[PDB]
């Protein structure tokens, strides 16, 4: 049955009166492309109708983007996270495969999951026209 | 000779020497994020704008509003063209509960005087269920229908599992195959395209880098070399001593 | 000794930038064209009009021979083709012109 | 343009030119330990706070 | 969940191989703390690597 999911969803949506929606471990719920593809598109359509900004978790141990390999293409925004360990040091990286309707940063970007949370570091400046002292008198007088 | 129909893409039209084959099907293979749908949007919209060629956009996944937003944020005024009765969007679905496609296409074609057609994710029908063993038959069926109608076609595809196509047969049923790529060297992404195959014409047999900006799908034109301009006049350097030195 | 390199041979003209190598090559080509032989000049960094005009300063009317038809100037750039394609195109143009001297 | 809902993740917001697409499906792909569930949790918590 | 209810710290040991970075890959997603050990050979000497 698929109606119980919507039944549980609507109560929670309207109880706190929210506009942001997050779904996690949906691949386990899914557990033969037809069933999977169809139900994916159905749920995303209903969430769109309700006007909910949706973020769905996706895991990709076997494949490059999803475990099944066909779940990713149905979404409108895609963001891939990676944890590489060249040499021995490990780095966490994020990239935007697809983000229809806008321009974004195609390049990979490093992020840190410190106690604060996600952190990322994203061309000219005006020039001052006053001088400074080096502490060395002869050097500061050489110019 | 060979029939041609430009995409309006400067540079790509040089690679293909006229554009995609007119009245023949072409396959824009590419993974997620390469820009297949944007390439097809450019195809149809620029065909209407510059070459006065109407077309129809069949979408098998997303909504017409989504398409309009996606192509409009760039600068393509597609809503106006939609209400101008010169372009049309047709939405089709899977798991609902052959001639239907032909009839809806006929309605749209006679409504907008269409000569160009885009099929976005014809995959859906074949991939959702591979139970029928006549998948290639259905593919070539729609292909022959469009070829009979004399319509240029730009079929998009999906290439996630590997190869050039997940279907395995579409690349061999299409005449002109364009592979899009978006690789990550170091930690920098470069967008590339290649004309894998073209039947009956010379094309760019190498990876030409492309970009997706507000200007749109842009290719650095190709070959801008040894065609120099030879001037006999002299230019001043601002340093009269240096100038006098020669 | 004999007064000139052998007819069917290879000449190397090593040098640095601004040493006169291209000028000596153009001189070989002009002497061939004057002798009446066919000549080809493959410039991989310089245009035809550009190089011929540069050689005006050395009293060489390369453009005269080019207009006559005993000189064929092929201007190209390495990064455009593969090395194999460059080789094939060079051999193609040479076979079509039947040259006596090639720079 | 199109509407953006800021994720509150500086740097990421600048790269997305504001935030994730408003009222649309967005996927957080990656293997175990990449940070997908925490990224979505921060989406929600930043939107709330 | 029986274990969690009973309040027992469980160390589950599994193997890899067979052309995949893990035997199944779906047990990782079940776990809460994944610790990977590796016996890797460089040149002709091997080393023991632990990762979380
Ligand atoms: N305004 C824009 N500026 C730059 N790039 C854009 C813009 N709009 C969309 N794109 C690009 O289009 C790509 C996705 O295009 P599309 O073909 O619709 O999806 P897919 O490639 O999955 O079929 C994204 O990677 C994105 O960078
Ligand atoms: N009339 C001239 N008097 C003196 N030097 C000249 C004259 N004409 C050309 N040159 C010199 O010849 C050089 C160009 O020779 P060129 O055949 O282009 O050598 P390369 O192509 O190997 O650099 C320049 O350094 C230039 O100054
Ligand atoms: N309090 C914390 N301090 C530091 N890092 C944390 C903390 N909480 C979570 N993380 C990091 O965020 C990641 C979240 O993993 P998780 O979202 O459970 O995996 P997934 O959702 O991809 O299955 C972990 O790899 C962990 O290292
Ligand atoms: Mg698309
Ligand atoms: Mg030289
Ligand atoms: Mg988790």
């Amino acid at each position: 049955d698929l109606e119980g999911l919507f039944l549980r969803l609507e109560l929670a949506i309207d109880t706190v009166g929210a506009k942001r929606v997050v779904l996690d471990t949906i691949e386990s719920l899914f557990s033969n492309p037809a069933i999977l593809r169809a139900e994916i598109r159905r749920l995303f359509d209903w969430l769109k109708e309700r006007g909910l900004t949706t973020v769905i978790t996706a895991e990709r141990g076997d494949g490059a983007l999803t475990r099944q390999g066909l779940e990713e293409y149905v979404s409108d925004c895609v963001i891939l996270l990676d944890h590489r360990v060249e040499n021995q040091i490990s780095t966490r990286r994020l990239r935007i495969v697809k983000y229809r309707g806008t321009a974004h940063g195609t390049n990979e970007y490093p992020f840190l999951i410190d106690t604060d949370g996600f952190s990322v570091l994203p061309l000219l400046h005006q020039v001052h026209e006053e001088r400074i002292a080096s502490g060395v008198p002869d050097l500061d007088a050489m110019m | 000779g060979i029939g041609k129909s430009p995409t309006g893409i400067q540079g790509f039209d040089e690679l293909t020497l006229g554009g995609l084959p007119t009245g023949r099907p072409s396959l824009v293979c590419g993974s997620a994020g390469c820009g297949k749908t944007l390439f097809a949007s450019t195809f149809l919209i620029n065909g209407v704008r510059d070459h006065g060629e109407p077309g129809v956009f069949v979408t098998f996944e997303e909504r017409p509003e989504d398409i309009v937003n996606n192509v409009a944020s760039l600068g393509f005024e597609l809503d106006k063209l939609i209400e101008e009765e010169k372009i049309a969007i047709e939405h089709i679905a899977v798991d609902p509960s052959l001639e239907g496609l032909f009839l809806r296409l006929e309605l749209a074609i006679d409504t907008v005087g269409a000569k160009r057609v885009v099929l976005d994710t014809i995959e859906s029908l074949f991939s959702a269920f591979s139970n029928p063993a006549i998948l290639r038959a259905e593919i070539r069926r729609l292909f022959d229908w469009l070829k009979e109608r004399g319509l240029t076609t730009v079929i998009t595809a999906e290439r996630g599992d590997g190869a050039l196509t997940r279907q395995g047969l579409e690349e061999y049923v299409s005449d002109c195959v364009i592979l899009l790529d978006h690789r990550v060297e170091n930690q920098i992404s470069t967008r590339r395209l290649r004309i894998v195959k073209y039947r009956g014409t010379a094309h760019g047999t190498n990876e030409y880098p492309f970009l997706i900006d507000t200007d749109g799908f842009s290719v650095l034109p190709v070959a801008l070399g040894l065609l120099h301009q030879v001037h006999e006049e002299r230019i001043a350097s601002g340093v009269p001593d240096l100038d006098a030195m020669m | 000794a004999g007064g000139g390199f052998f007819r069917g041979s290879s000449i190397l003209v090593s040098g640095v930038a601004g040493a006169g190598k291209s000028s000596l090559a153009a001189h070989f080509a002009a002497a061939a064209c004057a002798r009446g032989e066919r000549a080809m000049y493959f410039s991989f960094e310089e245009a035809a009009d550009q190089a011929v005009r540069n050689m005006r300063s050395l009293g060489l009317d390369l453009g005269r021979w080019r207009d006559a038809g005993l000189l064929r100037f092929m201007a190209t750039r390495p990064t455009f083709y593969s090395l194999e394609m460059h080789l094939a195109v060079i051999l193609r143009e040479v076979m079509r012109f039947e040259p006596s001297v090639v720079v």
